[PDB]
């Protein structure tokens, strides 16, 4: 189990 | 048609090309982002087990927690797709 | 400043006003949607237990699965926020 | 456990 930040360009 | 670009992935290299397939079919079929998202979600819940969540859009930021090896984030053309397994 | 509108909620009426607080503070502090989203996520993971996921944006559709009573979706001004518990 | 569709206006 991990964690991710995502952001659109 | 559309150009698949993977931005961040933690997922079997095969399930990735698979995630693009499920999305390419979803983009070909549906138009509303909510709808596209349910198609992909449901297909992954079907193939790989529950519980997938899918976000489809041109503008959003996310912070989620996903089971290891069950996370992809990519663009199909100008729409972006987040598909992770938590639950 | 910004105007809180709840669009779909399955969550204690108190945790809702709470979710607006955590977001209003997040909007006051951060600017990037990804960042705003982590603040809210982390705060809810803290207060109520793991595992929250948060999406912040002006354009996206979603299809997620959430634990019963642990789901809110709302606008703060023109940004929209999805905050659910699955995992 | 339930499931929700959401779409921005
Ligand atoms: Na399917
Ligand atoms: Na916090």
């Amino acid at each position: 189990v991990y964690t991710k930040q995502t952001q659109t360009t | 048609d559309r150009k698949a670009v993977i931005k961040n992935a933690d997922m079997s290299e095969e399930m990735q090309q698979d995630a693009v397939d499920c999305a390419t079919q979803a983009l070909e079929k549906y138009n509303i982002e909510k709808d596209i998202a349910a198609y992909i979600k449901k297909e992954f819940d079907k193939k790989y087990n529950p519980t997938w969540h899918c976000i489809v859009g041109r503008n959003f930021g996310s912070y989620v927690t996903h089971e290891t090896r069950h996370f992809i984030y990519f663009y199909l053309g100008q729409v972006a797709i987040l598909l992770f397994k938590s639950g």
